[PDB]
């Protein structure tokens, strides 16, 4: 019945309107847990895997000026910019922003989805085309990525190489 | 079913806070919950033992990952006698420089194990940490087994029938024959295999077990029937233990004592010793009939155990049933035999050690004893409160009629009264004796003490063949014929044991052993004492002839008809665990001052000062603890600071215990009443409010928080001091 | 003389176990004499034979193939396939390390929700949907009850031969191929 | 809340009734007893459960007989 | 020596006994 | 150790985070 593992029955809490839905849940974690939380939590984790992923991309054959003589490597970079004392400022940024963005209501039993639809977090300047399959393009761009920086991050620690230099001609 | 307790409406409908501890602590009292029938009860202990089991086996998945992730196993392999095994790593942030220093350990922050499970696990084979390692992540498979084992057996299809669970002679045949034996069987195979090749050298694991074979002769003698073949060649006296340095060839033998290095028992003695106990339990779960029209009915042996005399009435007649169907007689009489099983562990493992250079670890050794002796003392009381439980919830007198449980009953003030009169004359003559020897001794007068030779314990030693008392009888005579049968087999290892002074086998006794184990006595009949009286006057008293209508645990029945404070069967289980705490503290300080004695070279010191109580004051308690309050001190800090600490932390707690035990509600609840009116009154502060009126515990509540606190403070104390004292010694 | 009811096809002189009732693709004699299917849940015993069934096969051919020719840059020192000697270096070259992650991610992922489901009775054991050619055709059709059929019969001659294989190359120290060209 | 049960062996000595804090007890005509009359536990949600009533009862064994129940805001005897 | 691998291996093992508990618990 | 860095990270998990967690999701359940 379930369209991405026709063996298993559907997962009933899921929905074909939920943006990136294959009634792929074959553990399910969808009754253990609230949809509406597991499909912002999936969409959160995407967008921060996203940018972390752009993150080592563009860190590699640039390094802003102004942070110049640190580690591009993930572990190396973590404990540089830790006792630099700039990790924490960003810390207490994202903990504003979410905050900010959720409107008090953090919690796993406060949290709600009064007149938005998990993701909705009311976010957009440029007003691009968002109630359509665009949603189902940023979940597939965030699941990616989400697997993508765990390629990036497991590769810096088996060999200490970089994310771009991986793709050249290289075996153990 | 829509407010916590879920379970109890009578709870759940409880406006104030003892819903919510009473919701905690009937949990798991599955009888009395809300719709509870025969059927889901059964199916729910039979999931929560699954819960249980997969408990265990993490338990021991977090013991062997720690050791092979942060311990020094491969390094104490090596130097057994010098090196101290390593619990696992300290991360403390609350740690200063100089207590990171004091609990460095080689190059980590570690604790020392007092566990055993470096001697235990080298003795079995364990040679390096990925072994370790591949046991933690195989008991991870097992726990996560018994976890998916738990959730399909209360899924609707799995969920067994009540028939099933009450199928005892299928149960006791697989128990016996399977659980029992085929383990033993199975454990045989791994001493043979596994432990026995590492102990000579000889790696043997899942990479080459197949082609190497554990003796040169194969199984042709074990199929031929010429099974001497396995006795010939054992490990010399000169065997290096772990090398083939003078290593044997056999697999089984009946050496008797001790290797002489690792002054353990010999590798081939118990592979021996678990191959005669596999067979005893195969055959013995062969005895009841199941489904193949031979063996047993449990009832029919039962029924026919009735003596022709009438002097035990019907005898037997309804035990079966009853017994069948009381989970709390089978918990009773399962913790019975558990707790006295544990004390054997405790008594025969110090005495008979099995495992390579732990009679060396002083403090594992004393670690081991006490606290396998305080889990029987638990397991005793609990057997004992089950027991009680059963006589009000479970026992129907008309199912009971004239057999030997109803006839208990019968005459349950001749058992108390004789119960009282045995610790009466205990109790008087045993103080009487070392407050004699007190006041002799304290007036300059030890040759006026009375010192009475444990002249029978000492004519059992020499039955056994310690030749020291003078005594020549049975082993300890040369012509007994007890001697000569047993001269080519194992007497003369045991022999050698048992007349060595350096070991713990058959420990030499005198005046001071005699006092002390009467001691024991008086604290075994007393606590049994008060178990027995809880459970014979559970059902009812002349105080109370109605106590089974209010059930185990109550208050009291008010202060009418003269008072009735812990009248419940439940307040004989509270009195009794003080005198179980104390009579194991009787039995456990006379165990680690004897080897703390023997292990000093000074067993004059315990002979001397045993017979009199300043003596265990003064050269026991005041002369150990000297390391252990030493643990930090102005002057800084050591490695035992934290048995210092808990040891503080420990005498806190029982203290605080007392508050409990001594203070009573009515105190408290008028109190939070005033409480409850300050709040109420304070601007800002009443703008919050509780949900659940505070309330004082309850009357019961009390007793059980307050025995907590002391029964957590009597262990943590005795813990950190037996553990500091013998570390801080040696 | 036979007894009284429904008689077991496979062995007429024993009775027919309770849930075996000669419908299932590769049950027609009901072979169950020691009664496991009494005790037992026969949509859990089903997914456990069509499991080994599967393993077995593979485990077969793999044999076969490997004693046929191995790859050069897996350095294979044992010609015996099923020896421990080869068994041990393929474990320490992370070779079975890795199918072991990917079976064990497998059974944890789709094979215990796989099970479930056929224990709640919403899957046939066995049954992944897994047919890109389509050498079975429809779902439930005398075509596929054919394949059902030819699955455990190839499956339980393959687990009896593994036994053939590894007990046989344990005595001679020889390769399956190499025993029967050499008697 | 608590259950306040009457026996037959009730002698109707009043007793209870009088020692009741909480109103819970009356004494109903009988004919039972030679005293004409019976204890009576009409308002055991009234009952606090301090057995004041079993000790003042006479008889051997209890006429009164009080079963400390599930607890309530008027049982545990709060006044918040 | 226990390799940074075989320590995350016994995290996912035991990641794995804390579904299979969670699962057992909810139901009991 | 291998992974020393890994008791920074679990030891304030199971120390400070989950029982906080474990305290929030109790309180909650035993409050509604
Ligand atoms: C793991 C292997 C395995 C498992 C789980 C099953 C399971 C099943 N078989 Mg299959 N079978 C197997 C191997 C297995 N089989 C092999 C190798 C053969 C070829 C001989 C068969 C031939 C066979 C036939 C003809 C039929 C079945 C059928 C069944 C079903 C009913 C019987 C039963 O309850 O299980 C048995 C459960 C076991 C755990 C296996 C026994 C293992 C124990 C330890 C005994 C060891 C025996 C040993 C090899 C010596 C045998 C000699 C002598 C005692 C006979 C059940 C789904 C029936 C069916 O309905 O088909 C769909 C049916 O008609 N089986
Ligand atoms: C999501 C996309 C993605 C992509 C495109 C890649 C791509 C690659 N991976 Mg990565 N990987 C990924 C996700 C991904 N991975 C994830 C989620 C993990 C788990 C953390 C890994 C764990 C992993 C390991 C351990 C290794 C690779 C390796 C590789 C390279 C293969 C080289 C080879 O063996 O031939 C290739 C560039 C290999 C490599 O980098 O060469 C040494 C390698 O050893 N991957
Ligand atoms: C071969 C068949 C077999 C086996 C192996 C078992 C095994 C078990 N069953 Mg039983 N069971 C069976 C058949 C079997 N059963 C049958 C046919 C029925 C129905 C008739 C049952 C009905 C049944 C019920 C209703 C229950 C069990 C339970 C148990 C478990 C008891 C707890 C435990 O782990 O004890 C381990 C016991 C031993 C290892 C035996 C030795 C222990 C003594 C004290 C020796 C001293 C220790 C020794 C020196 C070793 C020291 C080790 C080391 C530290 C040095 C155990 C796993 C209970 C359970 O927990 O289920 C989840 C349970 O509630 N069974
Ligand atoms: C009571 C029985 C018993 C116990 C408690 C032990 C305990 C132990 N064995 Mg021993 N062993 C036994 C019986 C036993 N064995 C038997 C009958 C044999 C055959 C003669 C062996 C042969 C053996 C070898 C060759 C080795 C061990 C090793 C060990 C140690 C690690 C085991 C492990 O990682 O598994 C974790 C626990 C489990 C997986 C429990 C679940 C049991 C499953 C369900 C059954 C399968 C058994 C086994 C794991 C796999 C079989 C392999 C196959 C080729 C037959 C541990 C001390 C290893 C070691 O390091 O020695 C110091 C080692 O290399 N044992
Ligand atoms: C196999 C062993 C076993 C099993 C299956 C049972 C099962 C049962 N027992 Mg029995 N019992 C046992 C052993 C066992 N017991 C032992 C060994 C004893 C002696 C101690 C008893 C004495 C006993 C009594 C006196 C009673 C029971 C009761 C019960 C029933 C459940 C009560 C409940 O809900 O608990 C919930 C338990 C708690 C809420 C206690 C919490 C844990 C304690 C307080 C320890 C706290 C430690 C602390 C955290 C450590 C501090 C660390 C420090 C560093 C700060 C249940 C039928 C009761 C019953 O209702 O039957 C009619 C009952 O009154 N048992
Ligand atoms: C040091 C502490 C202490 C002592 C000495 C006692 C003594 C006793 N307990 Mg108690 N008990 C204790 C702590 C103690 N308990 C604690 C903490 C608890 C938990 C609440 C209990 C709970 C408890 C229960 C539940 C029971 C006992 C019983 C007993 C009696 C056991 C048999 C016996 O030894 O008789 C010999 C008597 C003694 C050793 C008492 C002292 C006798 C003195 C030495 C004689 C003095 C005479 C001398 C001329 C001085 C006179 C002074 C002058 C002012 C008149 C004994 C009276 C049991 C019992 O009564 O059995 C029959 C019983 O069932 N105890
Ligand atoms: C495993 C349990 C655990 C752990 C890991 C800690 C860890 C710590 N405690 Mg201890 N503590 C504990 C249990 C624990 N505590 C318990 C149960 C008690 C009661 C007895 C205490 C009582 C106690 C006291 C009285 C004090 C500590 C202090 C400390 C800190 C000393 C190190 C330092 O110099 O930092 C110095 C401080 C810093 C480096 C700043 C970090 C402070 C936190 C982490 C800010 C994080 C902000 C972040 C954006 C939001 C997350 C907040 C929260 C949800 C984690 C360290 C953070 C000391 C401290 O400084 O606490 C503030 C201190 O005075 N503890
Ligand atoms: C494993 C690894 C590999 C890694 C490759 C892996 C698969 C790729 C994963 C990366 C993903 C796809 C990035 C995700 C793209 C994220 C971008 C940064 C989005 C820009 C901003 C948008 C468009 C939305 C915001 C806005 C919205 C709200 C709408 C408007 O308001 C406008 C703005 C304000 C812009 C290799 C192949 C390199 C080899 C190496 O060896 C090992
Ligand atoms: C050791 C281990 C290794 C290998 C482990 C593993 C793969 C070994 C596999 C062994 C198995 C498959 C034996 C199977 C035994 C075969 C039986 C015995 C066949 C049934 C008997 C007949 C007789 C019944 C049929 C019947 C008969 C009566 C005839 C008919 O009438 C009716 C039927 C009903 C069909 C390595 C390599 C990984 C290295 C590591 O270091 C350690
Ligand atoms: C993947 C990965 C990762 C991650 C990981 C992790 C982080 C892990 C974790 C882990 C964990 C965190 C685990 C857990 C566990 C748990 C458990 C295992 C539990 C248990 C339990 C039991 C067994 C029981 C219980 C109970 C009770 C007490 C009550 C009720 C009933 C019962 C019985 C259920 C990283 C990042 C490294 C990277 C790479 C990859
Ligand atoms: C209350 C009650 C209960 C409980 C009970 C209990 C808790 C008990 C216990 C008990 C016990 C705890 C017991 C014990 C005992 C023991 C014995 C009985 C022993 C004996 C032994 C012998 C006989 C020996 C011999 C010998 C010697 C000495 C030496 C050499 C060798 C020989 C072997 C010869 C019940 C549940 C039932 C039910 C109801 C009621
Ligand atoms: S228990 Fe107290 S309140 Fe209840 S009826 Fe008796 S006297 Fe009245
Ligand atoms: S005190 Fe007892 S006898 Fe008197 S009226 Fe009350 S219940 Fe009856």
């Amino acid at each position: 019945q379930s369209p991405a593992m026709p063996f298993l029955s559907k997962p009933p809490n899921l929905s074909p309107d939920m943006p990136g839905y294959r009634g792929f849940d074959p553990l399910r974690l969808s009754d253990a847990f609230d949809v509406n939380w597991l499909l912002e939590g999936e969409v959160k984790n995407g967008r921060v895997a996203m940018l972390a992923c752009l993150h080592f991309f563009v860190t590699e054959y640039y390094q802003f000026p102004f942070y110049a003589g640190a580690p591009k490597l993930a572990a190396p970079a973590h404990d540089y910019f830790v006792k630099s004392g700039a990790m924490i400022q960003i810390l207490v940024f994202i903990g504003f922003l979410e905050m900010v963005l959720h409107r008090g209501k953090v919690l796993y039993s406060d949290m709600e989805w009064k007149g938005r639809k998990p993701g909705e977090l009311g976010f957009n300047p440029l007003n691009l085309p968002n109630d359509k399959a665009m949603k189902d393009r940023e979940i597939n761009n965030g699941r990616l990525a989400m697997l993508g920086f765990a390629g990036i991050i497991h590769g810096e620690f088996l060999n200490g190489k970089m994310p771009i230099e991986q793709i050249t001609n290289f075996q153990p | 079913t829509t407010k916590f307790p879920k379970f109890s409406q009578a709870l759940a409908s409880d406006p104030t806070t003892r819903r919510i501890w009473y919701g905690i602590a009937t949990a798991h009292d599955f009888e009395t919950h809300d719709g509870m029938t025969e059927e889901n009860l059964y199916q729910k202990i039979f999931a929560s033992h699954f819960g249980h089991l997969a408990l265990i086996f993490l338990w021991t998945s977090g013991n062997l990952f720690h050791v092979a992730w942060q311990g020094n196993f491969e390094q104490w392999i090596a130097n057994p006698l010098k090196t101290k095994p390593l619990a696992h790593a300290i991360w403390d942030p609350h740690f200063g420089q100089a207590a990171l220093k004091a609990f460095t350990r080689g190059e980590t922050v570690a604790n020392i194990s007092y566990s055993g499970l470096y001697h235990w696990w080298y003795t079995i084979g364990l040679r390096n940490n990925v072994e370790l390692y591949s046991g933690a992540l195989g008991l991870l498979v097992l726990s996560a087994v018994f976890l998916l084992a738990g959730w399909l057996h209360i899924q609707p299809k799995f969920k067994p029938s009540l028939s099933w669970f009450k199928n005892n002679e299928s149960r006791l045949n697989h128990h016996l024959a399977g659980l029992f034996g085929v383990s033993s069987l199975a454990w045989t195979g791994h001493l043979v295999h596994v432990a026995i090749p590492a102990s000579r050298g000889q790696h043997v694991g899942w990479d080459n077990f197949i082609s190497v074979a554990p003796h040169p002769a194969g199984l042709q003698p074990f199929f031929t029937g010429n099974w001497s073949v396995y006795a010939q060649s054992p490990d010399s006296m000169q065997h290096v233990f772990g090398t083939n340095q003078g290593a044997g060839t056999a697999i089984l033998t009946f050496l008797g004592g001790f290797h002489p290095q690792t002054q353990s028992l010999w590798l081939t003695d118990m592979a021996h010793h678990h191959l005669a106990i596999a067979v005893i339990f195969i055959v013995a779960g062969h005895m009841y009939r199941t489904n193949f029209g031979i063996g047993h009915n449990l009832k029919t042996i039962l029924e026919a155990h009735r003596p022709p005399s009438g002097r035990l009435g019907k005898g037997h007649i309804g035990i079966y049933q009853t017994l069948t169907n009381s989970l709390h007689f089978q918990l009773g009489l399962a913790l019975a035999c558990l707790s006295v099983v544990t004390s054997l562990v405790a008594q025969h493992m110090y005495a008979m050690p099995p495992y390579a250079y732990m009679a060396y670890d002083y403090v594992t050794q004393a670690a081991l004893y006490t606290h396998h002796q305080y889990i029987a003392g638990l397991l005793i009381v609990g057997a004992f409160a089950h027991g009680a439980i059963f006589f009000i919830r479970d026992y129907d007198p008309e199912q009971n009629q004239d057999n030997v449980l109803a006839r208990m009953l019968t005459h349950k003030e001749a058992i108390i009264s004789h119960l009282s009169w045995v610790s009466l004359f205990l109790g008087f003559h045993t103080l009487g004796l070392y407050v004699h020897n007190d006041v002799v001794v304290a007036f300059g007068n030890p040759e006026k003490q009375i010192l009475i030779e444990p002249i029978f314990a000492q004519w059992i030693q020499a039955t056994s063949g310690k030749a020291l008392y003078g005594f020549h009888v049975l082993l300890s005579s040369s012509t007994s014929n007890a001697t000569t049968a047993a001269q080519q087999l194992w007497l003369p290892g045991w022999l050698e044991a048992i007349n060595n002074e350096s070991n713990s086998l058959f420990l030499t006794i005198g005046p001071g052993d005699f006092l002390v184990h009467h001691a024991i006595a008086l604290g075994l009949h007393t606590t049994t004492l008060i178990l027995v009286k809880g459970a014979l006057d559970a059902r009812g008293s002349k105080l109370m002839p109605d106590k089974k209508d209010f059930g185990y645990s109550f208050p009291c029945d008010g202060p009418g008809r003269g008072g009735t404070c812990d009248i419940s069967a439940w307040d004989a289980f509270y009195l009794a665990m003080f005198w179980m705490l104390n009579t194991i503290g009787w039995i456990t300080f006379y165990w680690h001052w004897k080897h703390l004695s023997l292990w000093q070279g000074n067993v004059a010191q315990f002979n001397e000062s045993s017979t009199y109580l300043m003596g265990w004051l003064r050269d026991y308690l005041w002369l150990n603890s000297s390391p252990l309050i030493n643990g930090y001190n102005p002057y800084g800090m050591n490695s035992l600071s934290v048995w210092a600490w808990m040891f503080l932390f420990a005498h806190l707690v029982w203290a605080t215990g007392f508050m409990f035990l001594i203070s009573w509600r009515g105190y408290w609840q008028e109190l939070i009443e005033t409480l409850a009116w300050a709040h109420e009154r304070t601007p800002l502060a009443n703008l919050i409010k509780w949900k659940d009126k505070p309330v004082a515990l309850s009357i019961v509540q009390a007793r059980l928080v307050g025995l907590v606190h002391f029964t957590v403070g009597y262990i943590l104390t005795y813990a950190a001091f037996v553990i500091a004292s013998t570390a801080g010694k040696f | 003389q036979a007894p009284s009811g429904a008689a077991m096809p496979s062995m007429p002189f024993l009775k027919r176990p309770s849930k075996l009732d000669g419908s299932l693709p590769g049950g027609e004699g009901c072979f169950d004499p020691l009664g496991f299917t009494e005790v037992f849940s026969l949509e859990w015993m089903r997914e456990a034979e069509v499991k080994h069934c599967r393993v077995a096969m593979l485990a077969v051919l793999g044999v076969i193939a490997q004693e046929f020719g191995t790859l050069d840059f897996y350095h294979a020192q044992s010609k015996l396939q099923l020896s421990p000697d080869l068994h041990n270096q393929f474990v320490q070259n992370g070779a079975l390390q890795q199918v072991l992650l990917f079976v064990c991610a497998w059974e944890f992922f789709v094979g215990l929700p796989a099970l479930i489901e056929s224990l709640e009775g919403r899957r046939e054991p066995g049954y992944f949907g897994f047919d890109p050619l389509k050498l079975g055709g429809t779902y439930g059709s005398a075509q596929w009850k054919r394949m059902a059929a030819g699955e455990l019969r190839n499956g339980r001659l393959a687990m009896i031969a593994f036994g053939g294989f590894f007990h046989q190359q344990l005595l001679t120290k020889q390769g399956i191929i190499e025993q029967l060209t050499h008697f | 809340a608590h259950t306040v049960k009457i026996y037959d062996n009730c002698i109707g000595c009043t007793q209870c009734v009088r020692a009741c804090p909480l109103d819970v007890l009356e004494m109903v005509p009988w004919d039972g007893c030679k005293a004409g009359q019976m204890a009576s536990a009409p308002r055991t949600e009234d009952c606090v459960g301090c057995k004041r009533c079993e000790t003042a009862c006479p008889t051997d064994f209890l006429s009164i007989r009080v079963y400390l129940g599930g607890e309530t805001t008027r049982s545990m005897g709060l006044a918040y | 020596m226990i390799t940074d691998n075989q320590v995350f291996v016994a995290l996912i093992m035991a990641l794995v006994c804390g579904y299979l508990a969670v699962k057992l618990a909810a139901q009991l | 150790m291998s992974a020393s860095y890994l008791p920074s990270i679990l030891v304030p998990t199971v120390g400070l985070i989950l029982p906080f967690a474990t305290m929030a999701i109790l309180f909650v359940a035993i409050e509604k």
